């Protein structure tokens, strides 16, 4: 959970 | 790619890294 | 990366990030080599001792980063596979043999002053440059040391990782290890008598090994981040991809099967 979220579009 | 290899930052504006020298004076 | 520095800004526009989307972590490094190819070690993503066997939507690539965690707006781009090609002879049972993987992405991605494609080498250049001593260069996001005291000590970095390492003598790089080296495998890292350290680690896996040829000063990639016993250990070695021997593969996957 290191990590900032990444933009929704590419986690779908 | 016909530019592969040349970085925009670097050889594209002719400047050099600050370790590339090091590769450059092991090719011996 | 054990003993690097932090890369410059535009350092190394090929590098690419491995990402796994769920749970959101770093997977590997990888390499862009074209606007729609991205190459990475086989391990990265087939790896039955560990369970490892991911496929396409697993994994997305990140172009252009920089830093390991932010999220890089206006600056990365964050790419979905359209399909992996791992080399059919691949040997994850034994020692990591032809250790290579394609990615080929779902659209071409735009280059910048961040993001640019590799050379892969030819016959010439590799003939030239893969000479003991020759010294090329290894980026990633791994880990800067094989341990350290938790939530005290300081294991992963900010940012990309740089380190210029020798390429080694093949005598020694079997010497250095009862794993079976073969043709398809190079070694490199300084020598316990040599002054300096540096060497390849856990994340690092799949990113690139490039040299600068000086003949027409661009970048080659000559090696892969493989496997290593250890990080950065005294009389050790990091073993690399030897990509040129593997080319004929590559010019198959993308020229004839892939285009
Ligand atoms: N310790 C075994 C040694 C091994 C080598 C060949 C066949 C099985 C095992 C290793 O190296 N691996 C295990 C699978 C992934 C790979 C890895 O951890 N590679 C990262 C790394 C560090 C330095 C550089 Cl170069 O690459
Ligand atoms: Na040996
Ligand atoms: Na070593």
């Amino acid at each position: 959970g290191d990590f900032e979220e990444i933009p929704e579009e590419y986690l779908q | 790619e016909a530019d592969c290899g040349l970085r925009p930052l670097f050889e594209k504006k002719s400047l050099e890294d600050k370790t590339e020298r090091e590769l450059l004076e092991s090719y011996i | 990366i054990v003993e690097g520095s932090d890369a410059e800004i535009g350092m190394s526009p090929w590098q690419v990030m491995l990402f796994r989307k769920s749970p959101q972590e770093l997977l590997c490094g990888a390499s862009l080599i074209s606007d729609r190819w991205v190459l990475t070690a086989a391990h990265c993503l087939l790896y039955p001792p560990w369970d490892k066997n991911f496929t396409e939507n697993d994994l997305l690539v990140r172009i252009g980063k920089h830093s390991r965690t932010r999220y890089e707006r206006n600056i990365e781009k964050i790419s979905m596979l359209e399909k992996i090609y791992i080399h059919p002879r691949y040997n994850w049972r034994e020692n990591l043999d032809r250790d290579i993987a394609l990615m080929k992405l779902k659209k071409p991605v735009a280059f910048s002053d961040y993001i640019h494609p590799v050379c892969l080498p030819d016959r010439e250049t590799a003939a030239s440059l893969l000479q003991a001593g020759y010294k090329g260069r290894v980026t990633g996001w791994g880990n800067l040391k094989e341990t350290w005291t938790a939530n005290v000590g300081k294991g992963q970095p900010s940012v990309l990782q740089v380190v210029n390492l020798p390429i080694v003598e093949r005598p020694v790089c079997k010497d250095s290890t009862r794993i079976r080296i073969t043709d398809n495998m190079f070694c490199a890292g300084y020598k316990p008598d040599e002054g300096k350290r540096g060497d390849a680690c856990e994340g690092d896996s799949g990113g690139p090994f490039v040299m600068k040829s000086p003949f027409n000063n661009r970048w080659y990639q000559m090696g892969i981040v493989s496997w290593g016993e250890g990080c950065d250990r005294d009389g050790k070695y990091g073993f690399y991809t030897h990509v040129f021997r593997l080319k004929k593969w590559i010019q198959k996957v993308i020229d004839q099967f892939g285009e």
